[PDB]
């Protein structure tokens, strides 16, 4: 129960880090420029 | 779009404005258009059309309707579940998994 | 203690 | 009454601000050395953003990390109820203080007290740590926080901590991104006073218009282009006090600050804040 919630949280934190990963890419700055 | 907005005859309709711009694959026109901001859809609203999303493989669409109010712990009912594996299962996929089970 | 004070503040 | 399943009460309008901030510190917590109040629109229409969800958890670390106060509508409708979760899961994961101001009236359920519980118009969020509802009367449900919540805010403001520097005294930043009309009121009352309100231009639409402008014509355009249904719902009379507020809130850019849609960094929120004090 209360694992399945730290469980949870941990999940949302490692999809927050793909998501930062992705967006590393650091294209938005054509993206500004347009 | 626009043709169905400019009409006037269905200009007030949320619902059927959201069901026709889900039968075409446009998810930025849903976000900013149909759900915006001042809206009282309420969570009771996305049923049929979020149903309708999962019908036919919608996954932006179902996780914009996940994300923007919908329940899905409330989405889930004994009817509609029943109604979802009775039917909306491929024979295909419900013959091959009856002979692995059995097998 | 503190909800006897509450009593008589609100 | 106190219901655990936190502390709750009722309250008067009449009641003293000093006597609830000697309660409160004294007979609970610890003082506060900030006092993020998050103001947004009480309906349940609350679109969530992915940026917005980042932004509010970021805001919600900020304020663990320094101990700072949340003040909130409570009542578990759009944002609030996201902002009480990411304490929440923040708690599950040294206290985050989440006070949260309703109104009496307005709420549906009467428990009367010892520890009286119930479980389920306008039912109150208890996921937030404290609970104050205020009502005099008018079971109509008229907004009766927007006065006292005012109140407190400044005279928390006025009492004096010798800690984290500020001029021994106490930040009292003032989040606002919700595009409701109760927001514009107390977006104005906050900066009646020297409370350095902070808005960010995202999908907020009494907060875009805001942070667009930083004349009549002006704000009437702004305010029907954000807001076209909500403009034509609202009475001519009702525009007047609209543009009074919106110049009212515009006169002074000292004690407001915007947060630009471009910057995607991670620390922006704290920016802001820091900016802003």
């Amino acid at each position: 129960n209360e694992t399945l919630a730290w469980e949870g949280v941990m999940k949302e934190n490692y999809l927050v880090k793909i998501n930062t990963k992705a967006n590393d890419n650091s294209e938005e700055m054509r993206h500004r420029f347009r | 779009y626009k043709a169905f907005s400019t009409n006037e005859q269905d200009k007030d309709n949320w619902n059927g404005q959201l069901k026709l711009l889900l039968e075409w694959n446009q998810l930025d026109l849903a976000s900013d258009e149909i759900f915006t901001n001042d809206r009282r859809w309420e969570s009771a609203d996305l049923q049929e059309v979020m149903f309708t999303a999962l019908i036919k493989d919608r996954p932006k669409f179902v996780r914009l309707f996940l994300e923007n109010g919908l329940n899905l712990q409330k989405f889930l009912t004994n009817e509609v579940l029943t109604e979802l594996f009775s039917t909306h299962f491929s024979t295909l996929v419900y013959r091959n998994l009856q002979i692995a089970k059995n097998s | 203690d503190l909800v006897n004070f509450i009593q008589a503040n609100f | 009454g106190d219901i655990q399943f936190g502390k709750y009460l009722r309250l008067s309008c009449d009641t003293d601000s000093e006597t609830l901030y000697e309660l409160l510190t004294q007979h609970w917590h610890l003082k506060t050395p900030n006092l993020v109040i998050s103001v947004t629109g009480g309906a349940k229409n609350f679109a969530l953003k992915p940026r917005m969800r980042k932004i509010f958890s970021r805001l919600i670390y900020i304020a663990q990390s320094k101990g700072a106060w949340i003040l909130t509508g409570g009542t578990h409708y759009g944002l609030m109820k996201y902002i009480g979760e990411v304490v929440r899961d923040n708690t599950i994961s040294e206290n985050i203080v989440a006070i949260g101001i309703a109104a009496w009236g307005m709420v549906s359920n009467r428990d009367t007290l010892f520890s009286a519980q119930y479980i389920m118009l306008y039912i109150l969020d208890n996921n937030h740590t404290h609970l104050l509802l205020v009502d005099n009367g008018c079971h109509g449900h008229p907004t009766v926080e927007a006065k006292l919540r005012n109140q407190l805010e400044k005279y928390i403001s006025e009492r004096t901590s010798q800690d984290s520097n500020y001029g021994g005294k106490i930040p009292i930043v003032c989040f606002a991104q919700g595009g409701g009309r109760e927001t514009l009121k107390a977006i104005n009352t906050s900066v009646k006073s020297k409370i350095p309100c902070v808005v960010v231009e995202g999908s907020g639409q009494i907060a875009d218009v805001i942070a667009s402008l930083v004349t009549s014509s002006m704000v009437k355009e702004k305010l029907v282009r954000f807001l076209p249904r909500t403009v034509s719902r609202l009475p001519e009379e009702e525009i007047e006090s609209w543009i009074k507020w919106l110049k009212e809130i515009l006169e002074s850019s000292h004690l407001l600050t915007v947060i630009k849609m471009e910057e995607a960094g991670d620390e922006i929120v704290s920016n802001a804040i820091s900016y802003a004090l």
